[PDB]
Formats: structure tokens, sequence, C-alpha cells
């Protein structure tokens, strides 16, 4: 998306170079917190939940 | 020695004119899109990137 395709590529018309146009680039990668899933755990369990990441 | 005649040169008349106009223009905000332009005569095939500045 930033730098476009090669001039010989068939998909060249799809994504114009953002470095040339100055357009925006939609960001799609976001943060995700994790915690253990104790539903299938056998024996002792950790039931702490999510940490207060805020 | 009094001078009855002097080198006054030619009778050249110079005119100056000025022209003023005020225009109001409306320009649309075109998107930056890659367009394919086919080869024709001396013109080779080329990719075209439109821009919104009129």
């Amino acid at each position: 998306a930033m730098y476009g395709y090669d001039n010989d590529n068939k998909d060249f018309a799809k994504k114009p170079p953002a470095d040339a146009t100055g357009a925006e680039i939609y960001l799609q990668d976001y943060l995700t917190i994790y915690t253990n899933d104790a539903r299938a755990t056998t024996g002792t369990k950790i039931l702490a939940g999510f940490p207060p990441y805020k | 020695a009094t001078a009855i005649l002097r080198p006054i040169g030619l009778h050249v008349e110079k005119f100056q004119q000025t022209y003023r106009k005020k225009w109001r223009f409306l320009t649309s905000a075109n998107a930056n899109v890659i367009l394919a332009e086919a080869a024709s005569g001396e013109r080779p095939a080329r990719w075209a990137l439109t821009t919104g500045m009129a």
C-alpha cells in the first residue's frame, strides 16, 4: 500500500503509491490482551482473569 | 552661440494599458486513482495517476 506495485504487475492499478499520492493507509492490526481459558483445565485452575491493562 | 535647432529626435508616442478581471472557480476534489492509457501512435502505453488540483 505504501509503495505501490511494479509497472509490469497486472494489479498495478489497484493500489496507487501512498508515498507518491499522500493518501491515507487504513491500519488493521490492533492490540489484544490474553488470559487463560480455565473451562477445559483439569486439576488446579488459575482464575485471575484479565490484568488491569488500562 | 544660440541654437535655433536641436536634435530632438523622433516623435514616438507610447501607450500603456492594463486589464483587470476577477473570476470565481469551483474545483472538485478528485480521488488519486491509477488509470490505464492505451498506446496510440507515438504515444506509448502508460499508467496515469489523477490528482485533484485544477
